[PDB]
């Protein structure tokens, strides 16, 4: 008959961690059996590598028989360049796509190191847009620093390189007119392209049947 | 150079050119379609 000898207790809010992932970290280590002597700090520096979604690992031991591991995961705000994530402060990490993956998370895009930059804009435009009835599905910065936002609809907004808060300002002012014209013709606004002092060019599309 | 994007960025901003099919709205003060 089986019953435990070394116990393992995990604490803190955890969405992306399976309990087995920590177990597999300690066990897949060296000299398995030196289990509450293998340095409490070495076990931090092992949970951290094997899991890039842990912000922090807090390991102590409680004599006689248990190992108490406190975890803080990275809370992502966006899906960066399709294959990473990012949290409020700009930190980029990853997860298995085997994991939740049916998340209502926006997706940011941009050059290699620009995940904090893109986050900046994503906050500043998502803010003003949510001040009206609009949420950001995507937001893509190019190398040249030209922003293109896909919206809650599949309405893309090409804001170019310049007066961006002025330009999606101008879109919010216009949206009613666009919706009116959108039905009196029975087409959906595909994009509105704002690279104009004072102007906007709208491309329309047919609509799902 | 910028290629096809910096060319298009310019044509819109400096010339107010559009693409085939797009409706244009200017805001010399108020919104206004081609009409
Ligand atoms: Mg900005
Ligand atoms: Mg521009």
């Amino acid at each position: 008959q089986r019953l435990p000898l070394s116990k393992l207790v995990l604490t803190g809010e955890r969405h992306y961690t399976r309990n087995d992932d920590i177990r597999q970290s300690i066990l897949a280590l060296g000299e398995p059996g030196t289990f509450m002597t293998q340095d409490v700090n070495i076990i931090q520096t092992q949970i951290e590598q094997r899991l890039p979604w842990i912000k922090q690992v807090s390991v102590r031991k409680q004599w006689p028989d248990e190992l108490k591991i406190h975890l803080v995961e990275y809370v992502p705000i966006a899906r960066w360049n399709d294959q990473h994530m990012v949290d409020a402060e700009g930190n980029t990490f990853s997860v298995p796509p085997e994991r939740t993956s049916k998340q209502v998370l926006p997706m940011l895009y941009g050059p290699e190191g620009s995940a904090n930059e893109v986050l900046q804009g994503y906050r500043e435009m998502g803010q003003m847009l949510a001040k009206d009835r609009f949420t950001l599905k995507e937001a893509a910065m190019t190398a040249r620093r030209s922003w293109q936002l896909t919206l809650n609809n599949d309405i893309k907004l090409n804001l170019g390189r310049g007066d961006t808060m002025k330009r999606l300002a101008r879109f919010v002012e216009l949206y009613p007119v666009l919706q009116q014209q959108a039905q009196t013709d029975g087409k959906r606004i595909s994009y509105v392209d704002l690279r104009y002092d004072s102007g906007a060019a709208v491309g329309w599309a047919p609509l799902p049947p | 150079n910028g290629g096809q994007e910096a060319l298009e960025e310019r044509a819109r901003n400096e010339l107010s050119m559009t693409r085939p099919g797009e409706t244009f709205y200017r805001l010399v003060p108020d919104a206004s379609k081609r009409a």
